[PDB]
DNA sequence: TACCGATAAGCAGACGATCCTCTCGAT
DNA sequence: ACTGCTTATCGGTA
RNA sequence: UCGAGAGGA
């Protein structure tokens, strides 16, 4: 069953914050990918049992984090991504503010 | 996944600096002058093979003090053996690498009593040269001035050979007995 | 998760920049070479590697995927790169092209308009973004031909260097998918009087946008290392994965490929076609007339619903899908995946009223509460509760229907061979059916306010039907007249406490819109009630006695 | 004045057929279209084109050209608002998520 | 910039706990009872690990700290014994 | 200041930014005629200096772009007649409060 | 080389260790990873200075799960190696090839072309020898090496260093 | 589009209704920084009436013979007579509400006294006369600077910003007036006597249940706010019957809406009123 | 007469209740 | 379904 | 699954 723009708008107003999380993550889309911090981008080979996780291009084994984020969402940035545009995933704060 | 201490500023790509070499072009990690868990910009803590060697033992010792808190509710060949012991109730025998170390660290030590060690470190962290040239100086055993300026090619025109010569005779004074 | 453990440390995504892809850096990340422009068969079978999986996000079955195996369910895929034969601009970028080439001067490759004028040094103030770049273009748009020397009321009379060759920038226009510039001159020289008019080439575009200094960049609301305006014109195209593209499974041997996976076979058709056509006996005309069509495909395969004049039909006469088209709002990957989706642990059924229910009640029909499960931890304060449960199955009331180990795997108690046995160990997961008092989320369509979404009391009653209380009925505004009404399990400790500490019936009763109440006593409560309460009617003895055993809290004193 | 007079002809309609709607509720988007120097249009042209985060101002209307012109003048979404949040799969700083809670080690010993 | 927030003395914020925060300390601690986790007040035969957390907040035996983020970044560190509960 | 009967031809207002910190001001014969502020909407603005400007932003944690903003060529604003960066603090009766005190940087 | 590294490390626990002795536990889950393991960034993380006034400070409680997400700050000795770097350790390995030298945690390969020409392999002595005249290299033998190139692989750092240049050699 | 323009407004840790990007909207949220629930439609006694009545209701003179207070209303009701010091804070307390009248009137012009303020005072004297059994007949255990500084110290601890600073310390009076303005319409020494007859245990009581509710009355940080108003406007517009004497037509229902929303050059009906 | 802003005469790119339920036809 | 944004003719400034 | 058409509070 469709939980709309109205049903989350309902959700935010309550202040229920983890529900409204747990309804669009847990109990629908949900995905696990390896991010490259050095870019942003979802460039990165993961491989889980041999360990070799580097991203082509960027040389690295270690500044390489996972994230827990819709599928959709994954689509979205790959659908970025296949139009020229970069849609850099940074994990780390830079402007305060 | 311990990668800290000095992190920030990645802006796309980077060009990975320059080779790490004796020229003391360091990781970019290990600087001069780098930062602190409190927050003040603390110098470089680069041990010789004599501190280094007093720096576990230290630390160990008063590990063992501690664990056994919890529980409740000076000769050659003999310091090798006791170490051993050490090691296997303060730390699991799975660290291998920290007993490689200690085997090391206890048979290349060029000085052992902490009397000593104390006043090699007040001599050579005062000559006004780099924590690691220091570290390296007061690792490896040089009777040339020469042999020191070959031996750390990041001296040379550093230190004046004469100069370094009256350290390095110091230091065969200082020498331990094993 | 998307199934299994991984080293790699899990962060918050703190911020999302955005930007431009480099050429350069679309050849490092891609995986596929993209030679071929066939789909499926090597010719024989299971995807050559040309175009689909020569490097890169699997097909249907096999792990295979770049050595790093994994399965559909954990790759993500992994994008590919397609050298264009000749330079192309980008859609999205095409007036935002045409304006930087009204604004930087050609031939020099250096801004129109320099710190030397009065107003520009004005226009340069604001250290916004885009609204910067628009002052820097309506005072750039003008001024036609580049400086040399400019000042001469900060300096003497004298006008002194600080520009390159003053050579005139064409007024462009757009012929379709093309810019095209009109030089003037004409001062009693060449072309008597008419302007002359050439067609800009992306290449020639490129080259002056390659020249644009470091900060003209910055003056123009432009990137040093994310939006380089060279950017704007693709060198080389990424492309996409399966996941982006699905292949789809029609049978044991067939096809049914994306509309994406069609397109991206024609831009490289008519990459194939110019790649020969430079490299053998150039007709000069020839080349232009498929790099026109290469630009064309490559533009309708981001945005086929373009600007006025052309259309692209994918055969039979219907038009092909754009990328810009999937991710347009409206029920459309950004309105209709992400800001709203369907959802598992959720039900629907008519709606029936209710005067036996409290307030804060719901009626759940049983094969609603056998159908939803909530993932009860096994503790000490359970395990003789969660077993009983276990042994009733999915087919008995209090149930259960997967029992989840310590490692990842379901234990469908409908089938397996042990679901009569199972010791049912701690820190288990037991997904038990739903049972009363399990504070469930309720809504009607349209949600458009606050509450018609409140955290109700469960109830498992017979009939297949959502009973209510009639006095809830006002702020769902819900007649019982064939109406509809969702609901929504939750899964966690702490979002079912959410829902019975903020979301609670009896806690939104006061309504925050109005200052008063959003519930009150209708119907045959509201019409009894006045019939009852006047000095003409009193209540004998044995009417009065189950009036007041009615009452649950009744103090038991007549 | 403005914004008085914008409130006294919002509020009206609210008064013209079933009064009524609390002060707070239209003064806050009478506040919200005025806090900004002028009037500010409630439309893909008016609000959208806003200071704000990228992908909060792609979710309405403007979406694609919102995603191309924040590639193309190199915007970074701060990830502070509610629809970037969702976009994202995280718990949003609305309300209960407006906060972080820790557990404290001086008092879980001292509770034993 | 370099380590923000605020002393446990001088804060502006409220000193009773918001009913979010309640929901929040409330649905955590249950979802930890839940997950195992150490109970620090003498059960009553409580089954629901929800009835416990309300429990933990009635002895005000939670063991947790609410970060308070001001708008600008800087924070106030909150104990939940310190946050009275009205509400 | 300078007041006007008619029409100043914008000639003569291309020298009316030069002479610096020297601030001159335009103003209509009919602009001026009824005073704009005694109306029954208009509220009391009031000007604040480069000390009460600072303790504003500290105390209220700002960072001067996220005040409310007020418009430069605003009736009120040019009669008071202040420049970008000047703030004005805005009292007004207030049917749920008494008064609130309201803040407007300017354009 | 030995350098003293003030670094930190992110612990996420279980909501179950929530009990008096976390701060025991979360200490030992500490030297349990990072005591021992070698990265390419900090090197070999050989002991973790001073078990007592580790910082803790607070762990915040993740989002849809009750685990708790800790930074650890904390101080230990590290062995990382430079191209160039002189350091004299002990041979082990002998072979045709060359030999490894035991400097420390690290293994450091000397190959028979990074060794003097005048030296060459002798396969006919047990344990296998490298003679000259009275300079024998075999399974003991303390030797000082030049660190020609430094290589990463997995969670041991390893050496390609020479002997065959001024004040080098057997000591 | 509503609900999509107010998504990111909250109300924050410092009482101010900002947003995502953090710009601020209001600095209380509603001016007052009440949570709209913990509200009801009060009278102002103050506002309304005539002179002569509201000087014979509040005026309390101990230096006259038949504006002072009877001894069977005060306990020491003989021995405050013609005091001197008793007096100057009952002068004190019917300058505040003289002020209080002028005051009220300037803000609400057409009369209204009437308002939606939170803790209803009408009903906690109510309750306070059932509690504790008052009687009409024996005298009240209060004095004169009981009540008079019992109120002023009361309004001290209702609190809505947590100050130190001219700024937050002026902003939270600002953000009381109103309600403190009904408080002493409410419990004014004369009032509390003549009308209520209360006595120092059921005044001292009143004084912290009306603390406590007030307290509790306060906006959560955290509320929604924006998304609150959002549907809290666009809910009624969908129950809009009428899509338009007064003038014969005018513009109002949902299409005049559209024009408040959209800003707004249509003409429709611009008919302005000259006075 | 070299310039400089006026008010028109024209064109364009993106939108418009939320959910739900069913049936028929490919190129 | 709305009010907008981008561009041809034209009197007057010095 | 795409597209049309139908149907509901
Ligand atoms: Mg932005
Ligand atoms: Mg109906
Ligand atoms: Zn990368
Ligand atoms: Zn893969
Ligand atoms: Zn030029």
């Amino acid at each position: 069953l469709r939980f709309g723009e109205m049903e989350r708008d309902c959700m935010i107003a309550h202040g229920a914050a983890s529900f409204l999380k747990e309804r669009l993550m847990e109990a629908s889309d949900a995905f696990r990918v390896h991010i490259c911090g050095i870019c942003g981008l979802m460039t990165v080979i993961a491989k889980l049992n041999h360990n070799q996780f580097e991203c082509k291009g960027c040389d690295n084994k270690i500044d390489i984090y996972q994230i827990h984020i819709p599928y959709a969402a994954k689509l979205l940035f790959q659908e970025l991504m296949a139009m020229n545009i970069t849609p850099r995933l940074y994990t780390d704060r830079s402007r305060d503010f | 996944s311990t990668s800290t201490f000095q992190t920030r500023r990645r802006r796309l790509k980077k060009v990975e600096e320059e080779e790490n070499a004796a020229t003391l072009q360091l990781g970019q990690e290990f600087q001069l002058k780098q930062i602190n868990h409190q927050g003040e910009e603390e110098e470089l803590i680069a041990l010789n093979l004599s501190e280094a060697r007093l720096v576990i033992k230290e630390a160990l010792v008063e590990r063992r003090r501690a664990f056994k808190r919890s529980q409740k509710k000076e000769t050659r060949e003999k310091e090798l053996e006791s170490i051993d012991v050490l090691l296997e109730q303060t730390t699991g025998g799975n660290n291998k690498d920290l007993k490689n170390t200690m085997q090391y660290l206890t048979n290349f030590s060029r000085f052992r009593d902490q009397e000593t060690v104390g006043a090699v470190i007040q001599l050579l962290k005062s000559t006004g040269l780099h924590p690691f040239e220091v570290a390296q100086l007061g690792s490896l055993a040089c009777d040339t001035a020469d042999e020191a300026k070959t031996l750390i090619p990041s001296l040379n025109n550093k230190i004046s050979d004469d100069e370094l010569e009256r350290i390095l005779k110091e230091l065969s004074n200082l020498e331990t007995l094993y | 998760v998307g199934q299994q453990y991984s080293s790699a440390p899990l962060r918050t995504v703190k911020e999302v920049q955005f930007g431009l892809f480099s050429p350069e850096e679309v050849r490092a990340i891609s995986v596929a070479k993209i030679r071929f422009p066939e789909t499926m068969d090597e010719q024989t079978r299971a995807k050559i590697g040309g175009l689909n999986d020569p490097r890169l996000g699997s097909i249907d079955r096999n792990l295979k995927c770049q050595t790093c195996q994994e399965g559909m369910n954990e790759c993500p895929g992994h994008f590919g790169h397609i050298d264009l034969a000749k330079p192309v601009f980008h859609v999205g970028f095409i007036a935002k092209i045409k304006k930087v080439c009204e604004c930087v001067c050609m031939h020099c490759g250096k801004l129109l308009l320099d710190e030397h004028n009065e107003l520009m040094r004005q226009a340069l103030a604001i250290k916004d973004s885009k609204k910067r770049f628009a002052a820097i273009w309506t005072l750039c748009k003008t001024k036609m031909v580049c400086e040399t020397d400019v000042p001469s009321e900060d300096d003497p009379t004298q006008l002194v260097s600080r520009g390159g060759c003053g050579n005139t920038q064409p007024t462009i226009r757009k012929d379709g998918l093309k810019l095209v510039g009109s030089w003037k001159k004409d001062r009693a020289t060449g072309d008597a009087d008419e302007p002359e008019l050439r067609v800009l080439s992306t290449e020639e575009i490129l080259n002056i946008f390659k020249h644009i200094s470091v900060k003209d960049f910055t003056s123009l609301g432009f990137n040093e290392v994310f939006s380089r305006p060279e950017w704007m014109i693709l060198t080389c195209l990424p492309v996409p994965p399966p996941p982006v593209r699905p292949s789809i499974s029609f049978n044991e041997s067939q096809r049914g490929e994306d509309d994406l996976t069609f397109k991206l076979a024609d831009i490289l058709k008519a990459n194939i076609s110019l790649e020969t056509l430079e490299h053998n006996g150039a007709p000069h005309h020839a080349i232009e007339e498929a790099e026109s069509l290469l630009q064309f495909h490559v533009a309708t395969y981001m945005d086929n619903d373009i600007a006025g004049q052309p259309q692209a039909l994918q055969k039979s006469g219907r038009p092909v899908k754009s990328i810009r088209a999937r991710l347009k709002g409206k029920e459309g990957r950004i309105r209709g995946n992400l800001m709203g989706k369907r959802v598992d642990f959720s039900a629907r059924t008519v709606i029936s009223g209710d005067p036996n229910l409290e307030l804060d009640q719901v009626g759940v029909p049983k094969s609603i509460a056998k159908t939803l499960t909530y993932p009860e931890v096994v503790t000490p304060y359970n395990i003789d509760r969660l077993t009983q449960l276990v042994r009733n199955g999915p087919n008995e009331h209090p149930g259960a229907k997967y029992v989840i180990r310590d490692s990842g795997d379901r234990i469908d108690l409908r089938y397996s061979k042990r679901a009569g046995d199972i010791q049912l160990q701690y820190g288990w997961k037991v997904e038990r059916h739903i049972m009363d008092n399990d504070p469930v989320l309720f809504n009607r369509q349209p949600s458009l306010h606050k509450m018609s979404m409140m955290a109700h009391r469960v109830k498992v009653i017979p009939y297949s039907t959502f009973r209510l209380n009639l006095s809830v009925t006002s702020p769902y505004n819900a007649d019982f007249d064939g109406d509809e009404m969702n609901l929504h399990v939750p899964q966690s400790e702490e979002t079912r406490a959410e829902l019975s500490q903020l979301c609670a019936v009896p806690l939104q009763i006061v309504s925050p819109q109005s200052n008063k109440p959003c519930m009150g006593i209708v119907q045959d409560t509201l019409c009894g009630i006045r019939k009852l309460t006047l000095r003409d009617t009193f209540i004998e003895l044995d009417q009065v006695l189950n009036m007041l055993y009615w009452v649950p809290d009744w103090d038991g004193v007549i | 004045a403005g914004r008085a007079a914008l409130y006294k002809e919002v509020y009206n309609v609210i008064a013209s057929d079933g009064s009524y709607v609390n002060y707070r509720h239209m003064a806050l988007l009478v506040d919200v279209m005025t806090t900004q120097g002028g009037l500010t249009s409630v439309t893909r042209h008016g609000f959208n084109r806003s200071n704000t985060g990228a992908l909060m101002r792609c979710s309405f209307e403007e979406t694609v050209e919102i995603l191309f012109e924040a590639g193309a003048s190199a915007e970074l979404d701060d990830c502070r608002g509610v629809s970037e949040n969702v976009i994202l799969g995280q718990m949003a700083p609305i309300g209960t998520g407006a906060f972080d809670v820790m557990i404290d080690e001086e008092s879980l010993v001292k509770y034993m | 910039l370099k380590e923000k927030a605020i002393p446990k003395d001088q804060r502006a914020t409220t000193p009773y706990m918001t009913k979010y925060e309640r929901a929040r300390i409330l649905g955590t601690r249950a979802l930890q009872i839940s997950m195992n986790a150490p109970v620090f007040v003498d059960l009553e035969g409580e089954t629901d690990p929800l009835r416990i957390a309300m429990k933990e907040l009635a002895e005000k035996k939670i063991p947790l700290v609410i970060r308070r983020y001001l708008p600008d970044g800087s924070f106030e560190d909150w104990s939940v014994e310190e946050l009275i509960v009205d509400l | 200041i300078f007041v006007y009967q008619n029409n100043i031809t914008p000639s003569a207002m291309k020298l009316v930014p030069s002479i610096p910190p020297a601030t001159i001001e335009t103003f209509n014969e009919a602009a001026l005629v009824v005073n704009i502020t005694h109306h029954e909407l208009v509220p009391k603005h009031i000007r604040l200096s480069s000390d009460e400007k600072r303790e504003l932003l500290k105390r209220y944690r700002l960072k001067e772009s996220q005040l409310p903003r007020i418009q430069r060529a605003d009736p009120v604003a040019l009669y008071l007649g202040l420049k970008r960066g000047e703030v004005v603090k805005i009292i007004r009766k207030s049917e749920t409060s008494g008064r609130y005190a309201s803040y407007r940087i300017c354009m | 080389m030995f350098f003293i590294k003030d670094l930190s490390l992110n612990i996420t626990l279980h909501p179950s260790f929530f009990g008096p002795r976390m701060k025991q536990y979360l200490k030992t889950k500490l030297l349990e990873e990072v005591e021992g393991s070698c990265t390419g960034k900090f090197g070999y993380i050989l002991c973790v200075l001073d078990y007592d006034n580790i910082d803790i400070q607070r762990g915040r409680i993740l989002p849809t799960d009750g685990s708790a997400e800790f930074n650890v700050k904390y101080r230990a000795v590290v062995f990382k190696p430079f191209k160039g770097e002189v350091v004299d350790g002990t041979v082990v390995s002998c072979s045709q090839h060359g030999f490894e030298v035991q400097v420390g945690p690290m293994k450091v390969f000397v190959t028979k072309h990074l060794m003097p020409q005048d030296l060459t392999f002798n396969a006919g002595s047990n344990p296998p020898s490298y003679q000259s005249s009275e300079d024998v290299i075999t399974i003991k033998s303390r030797i000082r090496v030049k660190i020609e190139g430094c290589i990463s692989q997995v969670s041991s750092i390893h050496a390609i260093g020479s002997i065959k240049e001024d004040y080098l050699g057997a000591i | 589009r509503l609900v999509k323009a107010l998504e990111d407004i909250m109300v924050h840790y410092d009482n101010t209704t900002r947003n995502s990007l953090g710009n601020v909207i209001q600095f209380i949220y509603g001016e007052d920084g009440m949570d709209a629930a913990h509200i009801e439609k009060q009278s102002l006694d103050t506002i309304g009436g005539s002179d002569a009545a509201f000087e014979k209701r509040y005026r309390v003179d101990l230096l006259n013979t038949d504006h002072t207070l009877d001894p069977s209303l005060l306990e020491s009701g003989s021995e405050i007579l013609g005091d001197l010091k008793l007096q100057v804070l009952l002068d004190e307390e019917y300058k505040q509400l003289v002020k209080d009248r002028k005051f009220l009137r300037e803000v609400f012009v057409d009369g209204e006294a009437n308002w939606p303020l939170p803790v209803n005072i009408r009903r906690i004297i109510q309750n306070a006369q059932q509690t504790f059994h008052i009687d009409h007949t024996k005298p009240s255990d209060l004095t004169i600077k009981d009540i008079v500084l019992g109120v002023k110290d009361l309004q001290e601890n209702l609190l809505v910003l947590r100050g130190k600073n001219e700024i937050i310390q002026n902003a939270q009076r600002d953000a009381v007036t109103l309600f403190c303005c009904l408080l002493r319409s409410r419990l004014a020494t004369r009032r509390v006597l003549q009308e209520y007859r209360l006595t120092k245990q059921a005044f001292d009581w009143v004084l912290s249940n009306i603390e406590a509710q007030f307290l509790r009355s306060v906006v959560h940080p955290g509320e929604m706010v924006g998304v609150l108003a959002a549907q809290s406007i666009g809910e009624p517009a969908t129950q809009m019957t009428l899509n338009t004497v007064a003038s014969k037509k005018v513009t109002s229902g949902v299409p005049r809406l559209k024009e408040i929303l959209n800003v707004a050059k249509n003409m429709k009906t611009p008919s302005l009123t000259v006075y």
